[PDB]
């Protein structure tokens, strides 16, 4: 078995990791191609 | 007292799931938002790809 | 509590679906377009 | 009895958290893979559109 303190910690750390994975994905994507100089399209 | 330890653990576990559920909902919303921005980014790149293909078409006919 | 537990299953299923959709959309790749006009 | 009812709920509560914990865990790994797939698509796309910019300039001369 797990101690209870322990299941909750795990579940807390897993929550944090998912929030951070999401944020990281959203931050990398918000690093957008629109910000590039496309004025060569002329 | 063993029953006391149990009711106290049940309340801790219930609390964790209740917090966890409000956090999952927020996470689902961010992912929905992320899907809306992924979709705007591809639409944008598809215009650029099309404009660039056509400008190369134009120029190659110098 | 039975409801907290049911809700959690419900939200996990939604998180599951939401992640799946995302990693299916981003699998429609620009590698699929014809880029041979670059020559 | 009271302790047995309480222990049924305890197990049910732990099973729940344990199930969500496994879902989070797998979903997190999947999202980390998607970040690699996402940086690879983008890297490809940067090359392609740099190629396009170079051609267009090149052709202009």
């Amino acid at each position: 078995a797990k101690k209870s303190e322990e299941l909750v910690a795990e579940a807390h750390n897993l929550c944090t990791l998912l929030e951070n994975a999401i944020q990281d994905t959203v931050r990398e994507q918000d690093q957008s191609f629109t910000a590039l100089d496309w004025s060569w399209l002329q | 007292e063993t029953l006391q330890r149990c009711l106290e653990e049940n309340q801790e576990l219930r609390d964790a799931i209740r917090q966890s559920n409000q956090i999952l909902r927020e996470r689902c919303e961010e992912l929905l938002h992320f899907q809306a921005s992924q979709r705007e980014e591809k639409e944008f790149l598809m215009c650029k790809f099309q404009e660039a293909r056509k400008l190369v078409e134009r120029l190659g006919l110098e």
